[PDB]
């Protein structure tokens, strides 16, 4: 999941310092590994989308 | 909406809280809710935990309430001396609650205040209530029916036109 | 230290049992008070019974904050705190999209 | 904006809370706020209730 690139759950190990021009979220994406959510999560999603990595 | 019972059971406490505000046949309370109180006045409120699962195939509206009494005395009167905590929890929810007793301007003569919260319980999910007082409990969950349109107005209805 | 804003991210552990919260971080009330020049907030764990997602009925929720340059974020805590080891920084421009089809490198 | 007094009066506590941040005739505070401190250091702040009506 896009937010997982910040915290760093095991699915997001490849993208902890990723750099992109086009970021593609998928449905199967998971921001997390231990049960829990993000606070104000779309706001931060929208930021990382245009972050270039 | 279609209402469905949630299956909750309580022992050792009361379950018939009422007030002059919600007057039915004399004093009463919300129809789909149950005010929970210590078994007698100033008694102890036991620590309870209740759970409901959305067994149906559409989300379930779960509405509970917190009673911020007017006086800390009224809070100890109803639920008992000692601190009071309510931890609502599902798979998408993870929230505690604490009554903040304090004078408020008299609305319907009662300076206490009830905070109504709500959450959407996904199908197959469970909502967990852990509490020991100051908890207005849900009796029936609500489910949505179909399509409608909400309008606000101030004129007659007319089925001819 | 850098001249672009910094992404700081922390986490609170809302436990399942109040006993689990004492077992880990010690008994007593826990409090995290994130502070910056722009951001003053405060967070508290909420230990209570929950349905078990992936097993652990505990819950680690994450919060975030944008720290301006020359600015300092201050954490003040006494338990139930997931700590940031590294800050995040943004590299430039990108397009965020959401899809379910392949990626054609040739078109 | 027009300002009108709210008619709040206190005792058993202090009302002169000020700080070096809000500088006037020395250290002061907000003109429309009143920093309520306990009557003395570590003295219990008595529970209070005040009301204003528009
Ligand atoms: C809920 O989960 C159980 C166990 O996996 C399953 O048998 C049941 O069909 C599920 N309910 C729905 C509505 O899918
Ligand atoms: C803060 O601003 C001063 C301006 O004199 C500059 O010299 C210094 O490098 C800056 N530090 C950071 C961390 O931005
Ligand atoms: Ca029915
Ligand atoms: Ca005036």
């Amino acid at each position: 999941g896009l937010l997982g690139t910040i915290t760093g759950p095991p699915q997001c190990d490849q993208f902890l310092e990723f750099s992109a021009d086009l970021i593609i979220e998928r449905r199967e994406g998971s921001d997390v590994c231990y049960p829990g959510k993000f606070v104000n999560e779309e706001a931060l999603r929208q930021i990382l989308r245009e972050s270039g990595g | 909406i279609d209402k469905e019972a949630m299956g909750f059971t309580y022992s050792g406490i009361r379950t018939n809280g009422a007030t002059s505000a919600c007057r039915r046949s004399g004093s009463s309370f919300y129809a789909e809710m149950k005010w929970l109180l210590s078994n007698t006045d100033n008694a102890a409120f036991p620590q309870m935990t209740k759970s409901y699962k959305n067994t149906r195939k559409s989300p379930a509206l779960i509405v509970w309430g917190i009673h911020h009494s007017v006086s800390t005395a009224e809070q100890t009167k109803l639920y008992g001396s000692g601190n009071k905590l309510v931890t609502v929890g599902s798979s998408n929810y993870q929230q505690s609650f604490v009554p903040s007793p304090g004078a408020r301007p008299q609305v319907n003569g009662l300076s206490g205040r009830i905070d109504f919260h709500w959450l959407m319980l996904n199908p197959n999910d469970t909502v967990t209530f852990s509490f020991n007082g100051a908890f207005i409990a849900p009796d029936r969950a609500s489910f949505l029916r179909g399509k409608s349109m909400g309008i606000q107005s101030g004129v007659q209805v007319d089925a001819n036109c």
